[PDB]
């Protein structure tokens, strides 16, 4: 409560980056705190309670990312010989975690952009913060293609992708939300950002995903998804009722069925819809 | 009746003595016709490959059409057997190739059987099929090419609607030069606007045979 105002300052002081990374930046900058002078209660229970307080938003990525950097501090914040440099001075490992998953956007931009086939148009979903940089690195390497955006309509959000893209002279056309079945034959392959990736291999994202995937299966066309290291989770859906209700909110975010996707990208690298499981089990030993 | 003569003579230096014999022999034609007066010859037909030559320009255009739709594999110009990075082009759909510093234009469709080299700035809305653009190229807009040849250093202005050319080093050609099949341009030609040039016109620096002088090619 007393530092969720700084999370508000981090969400609306630099609105370029993601929400979860603003939460991680918020709390790790708070680790110059009023000195609790302990390892157990401070780290475990206090950052647990801070995950409970900052999870009051309708996000799914933020709480999972908080648990994730709790696991990325559970590595070797050791019992090293004195309470002077356990973590409250030897703090730079979470700093290098922050730096690595800051440059993770750049390494996804370096990897994925050399896959887009020139000539076949690619309809994209609403504004993510990794589709923009992969298209930036693609058009930076002198391609030719077309791109459409659906609105993803609880609110108009496709034109926000238009005001994102059109600033750098790339052709685009916004298309109706329920009418992606008409445009599905026109496109040949379909990329979509993530609010988070599930252990079964499906994605969770704002609502307009699963109908894109099932029209992709009907047109037998490759469905492509993109995510970063922040957006892993431990949830398990079978049919849609079992995403958690605080992670549901007429859904404001939504799951798509796990393996009628065709290929998936992450910061660990480009991988396969069963490799998702073992490569997240690699995290949190 | 179905063969064609190409000068790939395997032979031994008995042939060397057979044209120490007739000093008036000059070519392979009177060699093989001096065989037929009586020291023996075979042919060898095959069913697999493509071997021919050119001294003309016509079957040069034919063999360049044979190279790009690849009747000469294994020998393919994208393995880049000669050694530089100035020929670095890949493959794509429809046997088309794109080199380094491509810069293809918005909506500039480029459909069948072409390549492009180094420093080939391409403008928008052009349309090119069954031809070769080489390096040192700049393109306006709506610059249609068809079975043309654009060697090193060439320029062309926008709207130059040109079919079936053969064109050489560091040449310039201005707006609305409509040009017609079976002609050639060579070695720094400059042609201005509104020339709807006819069928055949050899235009190069020599007065007595080429149909310009050491100035440009519109008028003397």
């Amino acid at each position: 409560k007393e530092l969720i105002e700084y999370f508000k300052s981090q969400m609306k002081e630099d609105p370029d980056m993601a929400s979860a990374v603003a939460a991680i930046r918020t709390l790790l900058e708070f680790l110059k705190r009023d000195k609790g002078e302990t390892i157990q209660g401070l780290r475990a229970n206090l950052t647990s309670a801070i995950e409970t307080l900052c999870g009051v938003d309708s996000s799914v990525a933020v709480s999972s990312g908080g648990e994730l950097f709790l696991r990325f501090i559970s590595l070797a914040s050791l019992e090293y010989s004195d309470y002077s440099k356990c973590k409250k001075i030897m703090i730079e490992r979470g700093e290098l975690f922050l730096r690595r998953i800051s440059l993770s956007r750049n390494k996804i931009a370096d990897l994925c952009h050399t896959f887009i086939k020139d000539g076949a148009t690619i309809l994209t979903h609403a504004y993510s913060r990794v589709v923009l940089r992969v298209l930036e690195a693609a058009v930076a390497a002198k391609k030719r293609f077309s791109v459409y955006v659906t609105e993803s309509q609880p609110d108009l959000s496709g034109k926000k992708m238009a005001k994102a893209l059109c600033h750098l002279n790339v052709p685009v056309t916004v298309v109706l939300d329920a009418a992606v079945g008409y445009i599905m034959e026109k496109a040949d392959l379909v990329i979509v950002g993530a609010e988070g990736v599930v252990e079964n291999g499906g994605i969770i994202n704002k609502i307009g995903t699963n109908q894109m995937a099932v029209c992709a299966k009907a047109q037998n066309k490759p469905f492509y998804v993109v995510a970063e290291s922040f957006k892993f989770v431990r949830l398990f859906p079978l049919n849609q009722q079992d995403v958690p209700d605080k992670f549901k909110y007429h859904p404001w975010v939504d799951y798509t069925a796990p393996s009628l996707i065709t290929l998936l990208f992450t910061d660990l690298g480009v991988l396969t819809p069963s490799a998702v499981s073992d490569e997240l089990i690699k995290l949190y030993l | 009746y179905d063969l064609l003569d190409c000068h790939i003579s395997i032979c031994s230096p008995q042939v060397a003595q057979l044209f120490t014999d007739n000093f008036d022999y000059q070519t392979r034609d009177d060699f093989v016709r001096g065989l037929l007066v009586n020291n023996q010859i075979h042919m060898h037909v095959t069913a697999k490959e493509y071997g021919a030559r050119v001294s003309n320009l016509h079957m040069y255009s034919a063999v360049c059409a044979d190279v790009i739709r690849r009747w000469v594999y294994p020998l393919t110009p994208e393995a880049n057997f000669t050694d530089s990075t100035t020929q670095s082009c890949t493959h794509s759909r429809h046997n088309i190739y794109r080199g380094p510093e491509v810069s293809l234009g918005h909506g500039s469709i480029l459909e069948e059987n072409v390549l492009l080299g180094s420093g080939t700035v391409i403008g928008s809305n052009c349309f090119i099929t069954n031809s070769v653009i080489g390096p040192g190229c700049h393109i306006g807009d709506n610059v249609v090419l068809d079975q043309t040849y654009l060697w090193q250093g060439v320029r062309v202005a926008a709207g130059a609607q040109i079919h079936q050319s053969l064109l050489c080093d560091n040449a310039e050609v201005k707006e609305r030069v409509t040009l017609k099949p079976r002609s050639v341009l060579t070695s720094q030609v400059v042609v201005g606007p509104n020339i709807t040039l006819p069928e055949g016109s050899v235009i190069s620096l020599h007065p007595p045979d080429a149909e310009e002088d050491e100035d440009d090619g519109e008028f003397s």
